[PDB]
RNA sequence: GCUUGUGCUGUCUUCGUCCA
C-alpha cells in the first residue's frame, strides 16, 4: 500500500464529488491479483492475494 | 548392520518369517545372534488363519 | 584427581541414563474400555505462534498409523463459528478420535485449550466406537520431538504438499501414538535434547 | 511400559513459556513493559509474555504523594521484584518498592559455613573490589589570563623571587578545580599565598 | 617441465588436457570441486595415489575425497549465504531450556555460543527453533536503571570492564559485540547489572 | 554392540588363571562401588548369614555369561533372573526374594570386563619386561607388590621402581 | 585457589561461583554430587581455578 | 623461528585528544593494539623494543573529519613458522584424533596419519598417551615435531606438524 | 594491520617457483628476504634470532618498559602483567613459558660467546642467519642429526659442523 | 484487549520558460 490515506474512498473504490483532498491522498483504489505465497500455511483473513 | 542384512535376507526369501525356527534353518542368523534375539522378536499368530 | 573424576563421570552417566530411561518409558494412550497399549486415534489442533493471522491446522491419524482428513479453519478460533466449525467437525462420521491434543509456541495455546475443553464439555462430545459413553480426552503434549520432525527431510519428502505446521500436528499425533518410535526417528538429533 | 505421562502445572509453565519453577519464583528480579497506569494498579507484560499486576501499595514509595500517572508512562519498562506467581493462570504480583528491587541480590543459597567457605578471602576480595570502583580520572587545569601560569607553590615563588615587590602571579590550586590560588610577593623571600573560591562556573577550566 | 637439467626447465610444452592428471603435494590448501563434500577446505596429509586424504578446515576432521575433485585454493572464502534456516548471529534456541547466539555458519553445522558461555557444535536439524523475539520484549535495564536497547554501546564496571555494543538480550543477559575480543569474533555474554550505559 | 566394545581389545580370549583373576577382580570392584547397598544387605537382612557370598557367586556367574556364552544385558536381565536374586524360606515360612543385582549393575559388570583387558595386558608387558631383566634371585618387594597390584597406577609405580633400580640391564637391552 | 582469571571473571551469573571459595570437602562426599566436582575440573580447564 | 623486523602502524587520533599527552597517548595505544596480536601476513607480534622512545611525527589532519592520521614506525620481535622446519613443542592436549601442542602462543594439531604406528594411543592410562615400548608422550611431555602445513585466518594461525621421521617424537 | 617497509610489487604476468614459503629451501618470501631495508632506506640484512637471543631481547625490552612505567624504580608473572591486553597477557606468558622451558643459555656472557663463534667465523660466513638460528635453538648433538632436521646444511659441506655442535655443547650449561 | 501499514518505470516526440 501507499503512505496516503484510504479512507475518503467509497465502496466502488472512488471518490465522491465534493470531497476535500490533499497532496498523495488516494482518489482511485486499484488492486491487481498475485498468486499467493505460501501464507496458506494458515491465515484465516490476512493473507495477501 | 546385523539388522539391515536381516531385513535384506527376509526380503530375499519372501519378505514373511513364519517361524523363529527359521532364522536359523534359512542360515539367516547364526548360533549366538539368534540365541539372544529369539525372544525379543516375535510373530503374530492368528488363530483362524492355523487351525492346525 | 582422575580416580575422582572418572567415578563421579560414572555416577553422572548412571544418572543421565536414568533420566533417559524415565524419558522414553511410556505407553501409548489407552482408550477407555480398552486394553493397555491399543493405539488410539489422535485428533491435533496448534494455530502455531498464537499471533493475530494465524489460523488453526487439524489432523487426524486414525489407530492404523494413516493421516486422514487434514482441515484448515478460516475464522477467529475465539468466535463463535470457529466453535461451530470445530463441532460439525468432529461429529463428522467419518471421524472418531480417541483424544484431542493440543501444543503450541507461547502462552495464547492456553486459550484455544480452554476453548476446546468448554466446547467438549459443553456439546458432550463423546468418543464414537462406530452403553457407557465417555467425553474425548483433551490434553497438553509434549513437543519435544514434534518441532525437529517439522524441519526433518523426511518429513518433507513424505508430505510434500504439506507446510510446516502440519507436519508439527503430525509430529504431535505420532508421538501420542507411539512416543519411542518417535524418539527414535530423530536419530542423531536425539542427543541434543534436554535429558 | 508406564502409562502415558499427563502435564502437571510446574510441565505444562514449562512448556509454554521455557522459563522453569526455579528460575522464575518469588524474590526474583525481573525487568518487564508496563502496559496500563492506572490510580491503584499497573498492569505489565514480562519477557515471556505473562501478565503481571502491582498494586498502589507497591509503586509508590511510601514517602510519595503524587498521583502514579504523573510517575510513570505507558511503553516505559522499570525493574520490578516477584511477590507471587500463579503457575495455572500465568498470572503474577511484582512490586516495585526499593525495598524489593534492589537490596535482594544474593538470590543463591550458596553454603557460606565458615568451616566449608573462606570468608575473609572473600571479604579481602570483595574490599579490593570496591577499592578499585572508587577509582576515577582526574587531569589538569588550562587557563587563560596573562598573569596566570601553571606553576607550584614553591616554583610561584621561585619566579616571583626574580621579580620585584608587588607582582602578581596566578597558579591552580590543590582543592579542586573549582579553587584559584594567586600568590603575590609581600617582600623579599616573602610570599602570600590566597585561595579563591569560584561560584557560577561555566565549566572546569572557565573562569 | 620441471626437470635436473636447466635448458629443459626453460621451455613451455603445450600439452592436451586429456593427458594431464593434477599432483598434489602434503600440506597444500586444496578446495573440493563437486560431491558430498563440496566446498571444503584444508591441508592434505596422505596422497593414497587416486584417493587423496585431507584434514579439513570447516569440520577439522580428516576427509577422503578422490582427486579428480580437487583445485588448489590457498583461501577458503566459503560463503554461507542460502543454507540452513539461520542467519549469522541469530539467537537460536537450541533446546526447551537452552539457548545461545551463532557464531559461526558452516554448510552441515553451526557453532553456538550458550548464554553462559559453553560452546557448541551442532547440526541444523538438532536446533530446536529461532527465536524471533519482538522489539518491545527485546529492551533491557542497566545497573543504573537507564534502559538500554539494541545498539546501545555499553561499558560494564565489574569484572574485567569489558566494552561492547548491544547484539541480542534475553532475559538478563546481554549479547555483546567488540572489537577487540578476537577470541568469539567479538561475541561475549554478560548480564545487564554489570554494564553501565555511555 | 559386543563388537564395537570389543574391537579395541587386542586380545579378549584370556587363559583360565588370568580369567579367574579377572572375576576375581570384578568381584572386588563390585564390593567397592557398592558399599552402601551390601551394607543395607547385611543389616537388613541379618538372620540369613553369607549373603555377601551369595552375591560374589551371582557376580561371578554373571561374568562367566558375559565373557563366555557372550550374552547381552537384556537376555540375562529377561531369562537369567534366577542366578540375579536369592531365596529364602523365614522362620514363619515366609518366602522372601531379595534382589543381588539389577540391570545397571549388569552394565557395569559389561564395563569393568571391558576396563579389566587394559590392565591385564598392562601386567603382561610389566612381567615380560622382567622377564627380559633376568634377575639371578627374585626380588621380594616386586613379587609383594605385584601380586596384590590391582590398577594401572600401582603398575606404573612398579614399572618406574624397576627402570630405576635396574637402570644398568634396560640400558644393556635398548636417557 | 583462584588465578587472576578466575579472580576477575568469577561472577555470580557464572556456574562456578558455587565453589569459588570452597575448602574442607572431604574427597568421600564428592562421588554423592559428581556435577559440582566435574563444574571444579571444567573451571580449571579453562584456567580459571585451580584444585589442590 | 623469532625475527627482528620494521613494521608500521596507521593510527587515527580523535580531535577530542590533542592535548600535551597527545605523543604518549599514542604510544599506549600502539602497543594495545601491536603487543601481543597475531597477523598472517608476519606471524606473531611479541613486544616491541625502544616502546617509550618511537617517533610519531606529525600527524596529518583529514580533511571533511578533523581527526588526525599518524605514522608510526617500530622495530618489535615477530615470530613464525615455515613449511618444513622442525621445532620443539609441549603437549597441551589428548586426544584420539591425535595430540595438540603448543609452540608459545601457537598451537599445533598433529594428527594420527603422521604418527607412528608403534605410538598407539591409550586412553585407560592416566593421563592418557600416546604410548610404545620405549616411549611415553602424554600432556606435558617434551616433543620434537616438524611443521608441515600452516594454515592463516584473519587474525590468527593454525599449524599442522608431523613426528612420523626421524629424530622426532618424545625428547 | 602492520604494514611493512617494503611495498609496490604490483601486477606481472610470469610466474616464478621462488614464491611459496620453505624453510628446508631457505625461500623466505619477500619479506622475510636476506636483503631488507632499514626506514631510512639503507641496506639491511635479514636479523635471525635465536631463543637465547630473543630470551635476552624480550627481558631487556620488558624489564626497561616496566622500569619506565614506574617512574625509573624479575620475576616472568610480574613482567608479563606488566604489559596491557588480556590476549597480549596470555600471548606474552606463552612465550615466557616457551623460552624458559627450553632456555639452550640463560646467561647474556654465554650468549655473547654463542653469538660472536657463530658469526665470526670463516665457515659460517656463507651461513645463513636462519642456519645460525636453527643450530643454536635447536641444541642438536650430531652432524647427521643437523642435516636431518635441517636439510639447507646438507649442500653446505665445506662447514666445520661437529666441532661447532661440540663448542655449542661445551657453552650449553648442564 | 486492542494496536498503522512504509514507495516508482524507461525511451522518444512535441510544445513552452529565462538568458543568449
Amino acid at each position: 500500500l501507499k503512505h496516503g490515506t484510504y479512507e475518503k474512498l467509497d465502496e466502488d473504490g472512488l471518490i465522491a464529488p465534493g470531497v476535500r483532498v490533499s497532496g498523495d491522498d488516494i482518489i482511485i483504489g486499484k488492486t491487481t491479483p498475485i498468486p499467493p505465497d505460501t501464507e496458506e500455511l494458515g491465515q484465516r483473513t490476512k493473507y495477501h492475494t | 548392520r546385523k539388522a539391515a542384512g536381516l531385513i535384506q535376507s527376509i526380503q530375499r526369501i519372501g519378505s514373511n518369517l513364519v517361524n523363529r525356527a527359521h532364522l536359523i534353518t534359512e542360515q539367516l542368523t547364526s548360533k549366538t545372534v539368534f540365541l539372544n534375539m529369539a525372544s525379543f522378536v516375535y510373530i503374530v499368530f492368528d488363530p483362524d488363519v492355523e487351525r492346525n | 584427581k582422575e580416580s575422582i573424576r572418572r567415578d563421579c563421570e560414572r555416577v553422572l552417566y548412571f544418572q543421565v541414563k536414568n533420566s533417559f530411561t524415565k524419558k522414553i518409558d511410556q505407553a501409548p494412550y489407552q482408550p477407555p474400555t480398552y486394553a493397555k497399549g491399543t493405539i488410539p486415534r489422535v485428533l491435533t489442533l496448534s494455530f502455531g505462534e498464537g499471533n493475530r493471522g494465524d489460523a488453526v491446522l487439524g489432523v487426524f491419524m486414525d489407530d492404523s498409523g494413516d493421516v486422514k482428513s487434514q482441515i484448515k479453519f478460516d475464522e477467529d478460533f475465539q468466535s463463535r463459528d470457529f466453535s461451530d466449525s470445530l463441532t460439525r467437525y468432529i461429529k463428522s462420521n467419518n471421524i472418531n478420535p480417541d483424544i484431542i491434543g493440543i501444543s503450541g509456541f507461547n502462552i495464547h495455546t492456553k486459550k484455544l485449550f480452554d476453548k476446546v475443553n468448554e466446547l467438549v464439555n459443553e456439546e458432550r462430545l463423546t468418543i464414537e466406537y462406530d452403553s457407557d459413553k465417555h467425553l474425548i480426552r483433551v490434553i497438553y503434549v509434549n513437543d519435544e520431538t514434534a518441532r525437529l520432525y517439522q524441519h526433518s527431510s523426511k518429513s518433507s519428502a513424505e508430505y510434500p504438499n504439506r507446510p510446516q505446521l502440519a507436519k508439527y500436528c503430525i509430529g504431535l499425533a505420532k508421538y501420542i501414538q507411539s512416543p519411542l518410535l518417535e524418539y527414535l526417528a530423530l536419530d542423531e538429533s536425539m542427543y541434543s535434547l534436554h535429558i | 511400559r508406564r502409562d502415558f505421562h499427563i502435564l502437571n502445572e510446574a510441565e505444562i509453565f514449562q512448556l509454554l513459556t521455557r522459563e522453569t519453577v526455579d528460575s522464575f519464583r518469588k524474590g526474583m528480579v525481573i525487568p518487564v513493559y508496563v502496559r496500563k497506569v492506572e490510580s491503584s494498579y499497573m498492569s505489565v507484560s514480562t519477557q515471556s509474555l505473562i501478565a503481571g499486576n502491582i498494586q498502589r501499595q507497591d509503586i509508590l514509595e511510601p514517602n510519595d504523594r503524587r498521583d502514579p500517572r504523573e510517575v510513570y508512562s505507558v511503553g516505559q519498562t522499570v525493574r520490578a521484584c516477584i511477590l507471587d506467581v500463579d503457575y495455572y493462570n500465568f498470572k503474577c504480583q511484582l512490586s516495585l518498592l526499593r525495598q524489593f528491587t534492589e537490596n535482594q541480590v544474593a538470590g543463591l543459597n550458596v553454603n557460606r559455613n565458615p568451616k566449608f567457605w573462606d570468608i575473609e578471602s572473600e571479604n579481602r576480595d570483595r574490599q579490593e573490589e570496591i577499592d578499585k570502583q572508587r577509582e576515577e580520572s582526574r587531569e589538569s587545569r588550562v587557563i587563560k589570563h596573562p598573569f596566570f601560569h601553571n606553576m607550584k607553590s614553591k616554583e610561584a615563588e621561585d619566579y616571583l623571587a626574580a621579580r620585584p615587590v608587588g607582582d602578581v602571579v596566578i597558579r591552580p590550586s590543590s582543592k579542586g578545580s573549582n579553587h584559584i590560588t594567586i600568590s603575590w610577593k609581600v617582600a623579599p623571600q616573602l610570599y602570600q599565598h590566597i585561595d579563591v573560591l569560584e561560584e557560577n562556573k561555566d565549566d572546569a577550566n572557565a573562569i | 617441465l620441471h626437470s635436473d637439467d636447466d635448458t629443459i626447465n626453460s621451455e613451455t610444452v603445450e600439452i592436451p588436457t586429456s593427458d594431464l592428471r593434477k599432483i598434489f603435494n602434503v600440506g597444500d590448501h586444496v578446495r573440493v570441486i563437486h560431491g558430498k563434500h563440496t566446498d571444503d577446505t584444508g591441508l592434505i596429509v596422505e596422497v593414497n595415489g587416486d584417493k587423496v586424504e585431507f584434514i579439513s578446515n570447516q569440520t577439522k576432521r580428516t576427509v577422503i575425497v578422490f582427486s579428480n575433485y580437487l583445485i588448489k585454493s590457498t583461501d577458503s572464502t566459503v560463503s554461507i549465504n542460502e543454507s540452513g534456516r539461520f542467519e549469522l548471529h541469530d539467537l537460536v534456541q537450541v533446546n526447551s531450556d537452552l539457548v545461545g547466539i551463532v557464531i559461526r555458519a558452516q554448510k552441515d553445522s553451526f557453532d553456538v555460543l550458550c548464554s553462559d558461555g559453553k560452546l557448541l557444535s551442532l547440526p541444523p536439524v538438532s536446533i530446536y527453533s529461532k527465536l524471533n523475539l519482538n522489539p518491545n520484549q527485546q529492551i533491557a535495564i542497566d545497573s543504573n536503571g537507564v534502559e538500554v536497547k539494541v545498539g546501545d554501546t555499553v561499558r560494564e564496571f565489574t569484572g574485567e570492564r569489558r566494552q561492547g555494543t548491544i547484539l541480542h538480550v534475553y532475559r538478563n543477559f546481554l549479547f555483546l559485540r567488540s572489537r577487540e575480543i578476537v577470541e568469539n569474533q567479538g561475541v561475549f555474554v554478560t548480564s545487564s547489572n554489570r554494564v553501565k550505559t555511555i | 554392540r559386543f563388537q564395537a566394545y570389543r574391537k579395541s581389545i587386542k586380545n579378549y580370549k584370556l587363559s583360565d588363571v588370568d580369567y579367574s583373576n579377572e572375576r576375581d577382580w570384578i568381584v572386588e570392584q563390585l564390593k567397592l562401588e557398592k558399599r552402601d547397598f551390601l551394607q543395607h544387605l547385611t543389616q537388613a537382612h541379618s538372620s540369613v548369614a553369607h549373603l555377601e557370598e551369595k552375591f560374589e557367586a551371582s557376580v561371578k556367574k554373571i561374568v562367566d555369561f558375559i565373557a563366555i556364552e557372550s550374552f547381552e544385558v537384556p537376555f540375562i536381565w529377561n531369562h537369567r533372573r534366577d542366578y540375579a536374586l536369592h531365596t529364602y524360606n523365614d522362620d514363619s515360612n515366609n518366602t522372601i526374594i531379595v534382589k543381588l543385582l539389577n540391570e545397571d549393575d549388569l552394565w557395569r559388570i559389561v564395563q569393568l570386563d571391558l576396563d579389566y583387558h587394559s590392565i591385564h595386558d598392562k601386567k603382561a608387558a610389566l612381567s615380560s619386561i622382567y622377564k627380559q631383566l633376568d634377575l639371578d634371585v627374585v626380588d621380594p618387594t616386586y613379587e609383594e607388590f605385584f601380586g596384590s597390584a590391582r590398577t594401572l597406577s600401582e603398575l606404573q609405580d612398579i614399572d618406574d621402581y624397576l627402570t630405576f633400580n635396574y637402570s644398568s640391564q634396560v640400558k644393556n637391552l635398548t636417557s | 585457589e583462584l588465578t587472576e582469571r578466575g579472580k576477575l571473571q568469577i561472577e555470580p551469573e557464572s556456574p562456578y561461583f558455587d565453589f569459588k571459595y570452597a575448602k574442607n570437602r572431604p574427597i568421600s562426599a564428592l562421588t554423592a554430587t559428581p556435577d559440582l566436582y566435574l563444574r571444579m575440573i571444567q573451571a580449571e580447564n579453562d584456567g580459571l581455578v585451580n584444585i589442590k | 623461528m623469532f625475527f627482528l623486523k620494521d613494521l608500521s602502524l596507521i593510527l587515527t587520533l580523535h580531535p577530542s585528544y590533542f592535548g600535551p599527552q597527545m605523543n604518549q597517548y599514542l604510544r599506549e595505544k600502539l602497543l594495545t593494539d601491536v603487543e601481543g596480536t597475531c597477523t598472517g601476513q608476519f606471524g606473531y607480534i611479541v613486544t616491541v623494543l625502544d616502546g617509550m622512545n618511537i617517533d610519531v611525527g606529525k600527524g596529518r589532519i583529514i580533511p571533511g573529519s578533523g581527526s588526525a592520521e599518524f605514522e608510526v614506525k617500530y622495530r618489535a620481535v615477530v615470530w613464525k613458522p615455515f613449511k618444513g622446519e622442525v621445532v620443539d613443542a609441549i603437549v597441551s592436549n589428548v586426544s584420539p584424533i591425535g595430540f595438540f601442542a603448543d609452540v608459545g602462543p601457537l598451537n599445533v594439531f598433529v594428527s594420527t596419519r603422521l604418527i607412528p604406528d608403534n605410538l598407539v594411543y591409550n586412553p585407560s592410562n592416566s593421563p592418557p598417551a600416546y604410548m610404545s615400548n620405549d616411549e611415553l608422550i602424554t600432556k606435558g611431555s617434551k616433543v620434537r615435531l616438524k611443521v608441515v602445513g600452516t594454515r592463516t585466518d584473519v587474525n590468527e594461525i593454525y599449524a599442522i606438524g608431523s613426528i612420523k621421521e626421524d629424530f622426532l617424537g618424545a625428547i | 594491520v602492520s604494514t611493512s617497509t617494503v611495498g609496490a610489487r604490483r601486477r606481472r604476468a610470469k610466474q616464478q617457483v621462488d614464491d611459496e614459503e620453505n624453510a628446508t629451501l631457505l625461500r623466505l618470501g619477500p619479506e622475510f628476504a636476506l636483503k631488507q631495508y632499514d626506514h631510512d632506506g639503507n641496506e639491511h640484512d635479514l636479523i635471525a634470532l635465536s631463543l637465547s637471543e630473543s630470551r635476552l631481547l624480550i627481558r631487556e625490552a620488558l624489564k626497561a618498559r616496566s622500569r619506565a612505567r614506574n617512574g625509573g624504580v624479575i620475576d616472568d608473572d610480574e613482567l608479563a602483567k606488566v604489559t596491557s591486553g588480556a590476549v597480549a597477557n596470555g600471548v606474552v606468558k606463552k612465550t615466557l613459558d616457551y623460552l624458559n622451558t627450553f632456555a639452550r643459555f640463560k646467561d647474556e656472557e654465554t650468549c655473547t660467546a654463542v653469538d660472536q663463534l657463530l658469526h665470526n667465523s670463516s665457515d659460517c660466513s656463507v651461513l645463513h642467519p636462519f642456519e645460525i638460528a636453527q643450530l643454536s635453538s635447536l641444541g642438536c648433538e650430531d652432524v647427521d642429526e643437523a642435516i636431518t632436521l635441517i636439510p639447507s646444511l646438507a649442500a653446505k659441506k665445506e662447514v666445520n659442523l661437529q666441532r661447532i655442535l661440540d663448542e655449542l655443547n661445551r657453552l650449553e650449561d648442564p
